[PDB]
RNA sequence: UUUUGGCAUAGUUGC
């Protein structure tokens, strides 16, 4: 049962690889130009922040362009109608069809 | 493609443009093809 | 107003105040306006927020704040008592 | 996830080296988190209670930082190591 | 019109073209004052 | 010989890629990693990819390694076919120019003075500016007073002027620009541009004769068309075979008493019928008017559509309405109630026409729109016209025979003969009836009753206005 | 060598004789890298303006003309490697052409275009 | 392990 | 003096 831990770890691994690619290309630009890149400008924080925010915002899980086969239905609007309903939604576990 | 004919452009580039036009019209009439994958809209959905 | 917005929906607008918002504690039907808001044509036209046209209620609490960008945005909680029927 | 898996993922990531020649090495060493903070239009930090985020349509999120060690080798028998802390 | 700061209850008027801010707290949530229109209730 | 292989490259950076690969070749021609490719081609007008000359694809892949710009072609490559290798290098090709870059892209510019230094040429242009009023556009004449008034970067030497990024102008912009930044061949401006600063037209269905040759005097209907040497396919009279004629051998001949339209000239757009076919002076009369129109044979086409030859009510001012009597490029010819034809701008207001309006003729007979009415008194006495618009004391009459103002005139109506409740949204209080005690707001109001949304309960009900008392 | 290669994209001009593409600075400082001995535009800007073209289409990075069918079609096989132009708009005056012909160099036009 | 920072150690670089 | 207005995949819920 992957809880929030392995879930966020997997998505963080993906987004961190993407950020590594981004900083690689951005550093390569100035390094081939013949000067030192600004490391503060090398990073673009929207890969991780807006990425996780997206993946929780719509329920899609995986890369945003990979939505064709990226499994969705992980992050859901919290059931706020009764205290018992909120508890039951907190502890819910879903088996994919697969 | 019309400009390429009016340019007297090369045959292979014209043929590849014709291939692209073939794929695009086939996708317009049918974006569920068995051949080339589905065309997207630069947003991330196949077109209706 | 009809004299400044040359495109509008037929309804009452006097419930709102000068800020284009309704004061809490006003008893409202589904066809009323809760947020007086309008866009400038490239005079102006309305895109104000009405209530869901199946109910009535009381505008319970109107909160005003700034969004993540910093634009003035408001939430309005509407009460409606429900007697068993 | 926060206390172990983020840090161990960062450790498991390989170092990055680039060639123009100026050779480079990029290393990520330690991770840092503050509490959920909030910046207004003026960019002023403040603590963000979750009710404020729920009310103002914000995201109850904390900033993340990593110390980044950039060691550049100009092929003159030298390794200029500069560390950027809390990036 | 008049609004109440959501933290320290500072009543304050705000114009139609200035961002909201508590005049003694700096807080950035405001609530409208109660309507001054006659409101009545049948007790049924 | 080796074969050319296509490699996808970054768009707009092919020549830089070729320079980089040549530098790489020279930098590794003596090493243990030699580039075994032979040559690199980055054509000028072929944008997006380049060609590499080699005997193998493995040579291509091992040579382009280390080049990021070609990474989209790194995994796979496509060989140019053997028969199309010539086509890689096959290349084809007080005046007026057109500037390339800037906001004046593809704008006609008159070459005023050519600098012999061969760096720039002085060009006369029409400014596409807002005079520093919107920015913090179409062509219009350069207004000196406006940009003097608005201020900003502006320097004045009478008609001579400097403004907004060293733009030079006089009376019209007059600025220097590089010849490489303009096109010095193939502009061909129009007559309108001249004011600012042979042809063949054969259509299918048209009838053409033969003016010379062994097939002279054969009238036939056009089927096809081409540019210069048409090799036409005309369906002649009493001939099932299809013959051949170029553009020069034909002429737009037409028998009398047939539909004719004018393709160009002063008489363009008007339809009609040709009467007598002289040698070259073909005389016709329009469907609108009965005036002689003399045209060349080439200025006629066979088109069977009806003539177009509209009539909208507009407000000249709140005191006087107006009826459009001609539609023009930038103005309306409007005929008003007074009978005075005026010429007004596009930005009069459209009045709500009242098609059910009733007017009285001179004999106390009710008359409505589309009614044929005779004018017995007034300046237009004797005429008879169809009513199209109405006023309190005026009526506009259309008449096809009258060739003036599209047949539209106006006469006074007496010189013709036929041939919101205040209670709405008001807080109220039920002072009478079963609903006494309560408070509500008036949604709808009538003469007798009024809807009230009841504040107390979740309903709205109707009550007599006598039962209401305002707060 | 690298002296033949242009340094930047601005004011690229193609020669009228051998279609050699270079900047105006390189024509001013080096002349023609193939046939300056037959033209002598080094040390004179007006000679460059008379002997080079402001309008060209196509560019070839001729690296190995000895084994290039491209050079066979463009007739640049016996020249040195460099940046050549495929089609060149322009023409030398009659004096320079006559002087070249008196030295045994007939002027073949590099305008290989299909003019309509 | 991941270290914690107090709000006073957050420099005002996010505004610059 | 007359009102308008979106398509989408995903998620949950109800016989
Ligand atoms: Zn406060
Ligand atoms: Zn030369």
């Amino acid at each position: 049962l992957d809880l929030a831990g392995p879930l966020l770890a997997f998505l963080f691994r993906g987004m961190f690889k993407n950020l590594l690619k981004e900083v690689r290309i951005y550093a390569q630009k100035f390094i081939d130009r013949g000067k030192d890149f600004n490391l503060e400008l090398a990073i673009k924080t929207r890969i991780i922040s807006d990425g996780l925010k997206y993946s929780l915002a719509t329920g899609n899980w995986g890369d945003q362009k990979k939505a064709h086969q990226a499994r969705a239905g992980v992050s859901q609007v919290l059931n706020r109608l009764t205290f018992a309903s909120t508890l039951s939604h907190l502890r819910r576990l879903n088996s994919p069809i697969g | 493609l019309r400009r390429n004919e009016q340019n007297g452009a090369a045959a292979h580039v014209i043929a590849e443009d014709v291939k692209l036009l073939q794929f695009h019209v086939a996708t317009m009439v049918d974006n569920e093809l068995p051949g080339l994958p589905r065309a997207m809209q630069k947003s991330g959905r196949p077109l209706k | 107003t009809r004299e400044t917005c040359q495109g509008m929906r037929h309804a009452i607008y006097d419930k709102l105040d000068d800020d284009g918002l309704i004061a809490p504690g006003v008893r409202v039907s589904g066809d009323d306006v809760i947020i007086g808001k309008t866009v400038t044509l490239p005079t102006k036209r309305d895109c104000s927020t009405f209530l869901r046209t199946s109910e009535t209620g009381i505008v319970d609490q109107v909160m005003v704040t700034l969004n993540q960008e910093g634009y003035k945005f408001c939430k309005i909680r509407v009460r409606s008592v429900r007697i068993p029927q | 996830f926060i206390q172990m898996s983020v840090q161990r993922i960062v450790e498991d990531a390989p170092p990055i080296d680039l060639q123009a020649p100026p050779r480079y090495l990029l290393k990520f060493e330690q991770i840092y988190l503050s509490k959920p903070t909030h910046w207004e239009r003026d960019g002023a930090p403040s603590p963000m209670m979750p009710n404020e985020a729920r009310l103002r349509n914000l995201t109850y999120s904390a900033p993340l930082y990593v110390d980044i060690t950039k060691t550049v080798i100009k092929e003159g028998e030298e390794q200029l190591q500069t560390q950027h802390q809390k990036t | 019109m008049i609004y109440i700061c959501g933290e320290c209850h500072t009543e304050n008027e705000i114009k139609s073209r200035d961002p909201i801010r508590c005049r003694e707290c700096g807080y950035r949530i405001m609530y409208k004052k109660r309507t001054k229109r006659l409101v009545v209730f049948d007790a049924r | 010989d080796p074969n050319l292989w296509t490699v996808k490259c970054k768009i707009g950076e092919e020549r830089a890629t070729a320079i980089s690969l040549m530098r790489k070749f020279i930098a590794y021609q003596f090493t243990d990693t030699p580039l075994q490719i032979k040559s690199v081609v980055a054509p000028e007008h072929v944008k997006g990819y380049i060609y590499v000359e080699a005997y193998k694809q493995t040579h291509v892949k091992q040579a382009i390694e280390g080049v990021g710009n070609l990474r989209l072609g790194y995994w796979n490559q496509q060989m140019v076919p053997i028969k199309e290798m010539t086509d890689v290098l096959k290349v084809v090709k007080k005046s007026w120019v057109r500037l390339k870059r800037g906001i004046y892209k593809d704008d006609i510019a008159q070459v005023d003075y050519v600098e012999p230094s061969q760096n720039t040429i002085s060009l006369k242009m029409i400014p596409r500016i807002d005079y520093d009023r919107i920015k913090a556009p179409p062509q219009r004449l350069f207004d000196a007073e406006k940009i003097r008034s608005l201020g900003g970067d502006v320097a004045s030497d009478g008609d001579f002027l400097i403004f907004e990024g060293n733009r030079y102008s006089r009376k019209f912009l007059f600025k220097s620009f590089a010849m490489s930044a303009v096109i010095t061949e193939g502009v061909k401006p129009t007559l309108s541009e001249l004011e600012k600063f042979r042809e063949h037209n054969f259509q299918p269905g048209d009838n053409v004769e033969v003016c010379e040759g062994e097939l002279i005097n054969l009238q036939g209907k056009i089927l096809s068309v081409d540019g210069n040497k048409i090799t036409i396919m005309p369906k002649h009279e009493d001939l099932k075979d299809m013959l051949e004629f170029p553009a020069q051998e034909l002429r737009k001949y037409f028998k009398m008493g047939d539909h004719v339209k004018v393709i160009a000239g002063r008489f363009e757009g008007d339809t009609g019928l040709i009467v007598r076919v002289e040698e070259n002076f073909v005389i016709l009369f329009s469907d609108l008017t009965m005036h002689e129109l003399k045209v060349l044979p080439r200025d006629l086409q066979l088109c069977s559509e009806t003539a177009s030859g509209w009539g909208e009510l507009v407000q000249l001012d709140p005191q006087t309405v107006g009826v459009i009597v001609r539609l023009e490029r930038e103005t309306f010819q409007v005929l008003n109630m007074y009978g005075k034809v005026v010429t007004v701008r596009h930005q009069v207001t459209r009045k709500k026409d009242n098609r059910f309006a009733v007017a009285l003729d001179s004999e106390q007979n009710n008359i409505h729109v589309k009614d044929i009415v005779k004018v017995i008194d007034g300046p237009h006495s004797g005429r008879e016209g169809e009513i199209r618009h109405l006023f309190r004391s005026f009526a506009f009459l259309h008449c096809k025979k009258l060739v003036e103002n599209g047949g539209m005139f106006v006469c006074k109506t007496r010189h013709l003969v036929l041939a919101d409740n205040e209670l709405i949204g008001q807080t109220v209080r039920i002072s009478q009836g079963p609903y006494k005690g309560y408070i509500g707001v008036v949604k709808d109001a009538t003469e007798s009753t009024a809807r009230v949304e009841l504040h107390s309960t979740c309903q709205t009900i109707s009550v007599d206005r006598q039962r209401l008392t305002t707060v | 060598a690298l002296e033949t290669v242009p340094k930047d994209l601005r004011h690229l001009r193609a020669c009228l004789l051998c279609s050699l593409v270079k900047t105006i600075d390189q024509f001013e400082y080096d002349g023609c890298d193939n046939c300056d001995a037959y033209l002598q535009m080094k040390g004179n800007r007006e000679m460059v303006y008379d002997c080079t073209s402001s309008s060209f289409d196509g560019i070839i990075a001729m690296m190995s003309p000895e084994d290039s069918w491209v050079s066979k079609w463009q007739r640049v096989s016996n020249f040195k490697p460099g940046v050549y132009a495929v089609s060149v708009t322009g023409r030398l005056p009659q004096g320079i052409v006559r002087e070249l012909k008196s030295r045994g160099v007939a002027y073949k036009s590099r305008d290989t275009a299909i003019k309509t | 392990g991941v270290k914690l920072l107090d709000i006073s150690e957050l420099d005002m670089v996010g505004a610059g």
